[PDB]
RNA sequence: AGCUUUGCGCAGUGGCAGUAUCGUAGCCAAUGAGGUCUAUCCGAGGCGCGAUUUGCUAAUUGAAAACUUCCCAAUA
RNA sequence: AAGGUAAGUAU
RNA sequence: UUGGAAUACAGAGAAGAUUAGCAUGGCCCCUGCGCAAGGAUGA
């Protein structure tokens, strides 16, 4: 039911944003949280209509070690007014969803 | 001896509490002559070394910066005015005006209570916050 | 003895009117 | 030597084994026998027994 | 350093002396008095 | 050729892992660390400082524990 | 007289 | 399945919490792998 996660899905090293204003999160912002050289992901949940974020974003990078490295980099610390989280995105695809139901058995 | 940093001008003190990250500001508008401002100044150098690293304290003279006297009503000695991450915090301690400290703390490690609990609710977000310590009495008795 | 569903109105996050749905 | 910033409490990211025996070896299982309830009525000692 | 530097404190400290007459200057004139 | 002694790294089990342990860009060092037993002497660092990987998953509280459409009049 | 401004969010 | 409705907002934590288990790492016994190497025996 995503298409764009999938044309996401280049880059692995992906990881969860939390805790972002609603007009705090930017692409400027992403762009200033873009330290790696590596392409990023601006892509944050918000309304259909309002556009008014929920404050859940992920980031992606094909840099694992940049992964590490930004996971204590910018943990705690960011530009905009509510201080950034970082979490491991424990993202799955409805076909990982479906391996875990059959596996689920033992 | 008055050693902390001073604002000589006002659009630079303007400056210096917009220049801020993850840190508290504290600006103690007053002037160094007076004896209780004089007193309060010592307390804050004896603060500055043990906090020094999340709060700043940066001093500024009323005459020298006569335009942010009518911003805040500043009309009264050692006042204080935690200005911390771009907002003027609400530090409710008993008193009628819950956003000045206008005289010297007692002791030392109240203030770096205070100081401490202000950077907690400015980091949560919060632009109010209380104090453990009442101070609508100076417990005299 | 039957008992049917209990509706309610959604006052909270309701741009739809002022007044609470009946 | 400044005194540490008070950033906010992070827990424990996974409770792992390891630091389970950290909390086995150090905690509050000794203090949560002790019950610090209080009956409603009135005990057999007196007002200021302590 | 958090202090400022020398200089700096070289300057407060004269603007007080001059400020407060009561410890500095040639006489003794008032607390907030521009000239002791 | 078999076998054995021993250590490092790795692999497996077991074991301890807040009197448990490493880190140190500090510091005394086999040219001799450091002794209060032994001072023609024992021989290993002494004692500071900085602290106690990563990953799986459950469970609890709360209205909500964060993974990229509601509702309305009737109907297909 | 008072010691009795919740904060937050864009308008 | 059409079409649209979608001062104010929200409100004392939501700037997503609390507690707990297993594995690994590290440590160390045993054993194994890689491997330095000497020692003696036998046809």
């Amino acid at each position: 039911e995503d298409p764009s996660l999938l044309e996401w899905d280049a880059d692995d090293f992906r990881i969860f944003c939390g805790d972002l204003g609603n007009e705090v999160n930017d692409d400027i912002l992403a762009r200033a949280f873009s330290r790696f050289p590596s392409f990023l992901k601006a892509k944050v949940i918000r309304d259909k209509r309002t556009g008014k974020t929920k404050g859940y974003g992920f980031v992606s990078f094909k840099d694992p070690s940049d992964y590490v490295r930004a996971m204590r980099e910018m943990n705690g610390k960011y530009v905009g007014s509510r201080p950034i989280k970082l979490r491991k995105s424990m993202w799955k695809d409805r076909n990982l969803d479906v391996v875990r139901k059959k596996q689920k058995e033992k | 001896s008055y050693m902390l940093p001073h604002l000589h001008n006002g659009w630079q003190v303007d400056q210096a509490i917009l220049s801020e990250e993850d840190r508290v500001v504290v600006i103690r508008f007053g002037h160094d002559w007076d004896p209780t401002c004089m007193k309060m100044d010592e307390v804050l150098y004896s603060i500055a070394e043990k906090v020094k690293n999340f709060a700043v304290i940066y001093l500024v003279d009323i005459t020298e910066v006569p335009d942010f006297n009518k911003m805040y009503e500043l009309y009264d000695p050692c006042t204080v005015m935690f200005f911390f991450r771009n907002k003027h915090i609400m530090i409710d301690l008993g008193t009628g005006n819950n956003n000045k400290i206008n005289w010297a703390m007692e002791d030392k490690q109240e203030m770096v209570d205070i100081i401490e609990t202000v950077y907690r609710g400015a980091r949560k977000g919060r632009g109010l916050v209380v104090s453990p310590k009442d101070y609508s009495t100076k417990y005299r008795y | 003895n039957v008992s049917q569903k209990r509706k309610y109105r959604q006052y909270m996050n309701r741009k739809g009117g002022f007044n609470r749905p009946l | 030597k400044p005194l540490p910033a008070p950033l906010d409490g992070q827990r424990k990211k996974r409770g792992g084994r390891r630091y389970r025996k950290m909390k086995e070896r150090l905690g509050l299982t000794e203090i949560r026998k002790q019950a610090n309830r209080m009956s409603f009525g009135e005990i057999e000692e007196d007002a200021y027994q302590e | 350093e958090v202090y400022a530097p020398g200089l700096d404190i070289e300057s407060s400290l004269k603007q007080l002396a001059e400020r407060r007459t009561d410890i500095f200057g040639v006489e003794e004139t008032a607390i907030g008095k521009k000239i002791g």
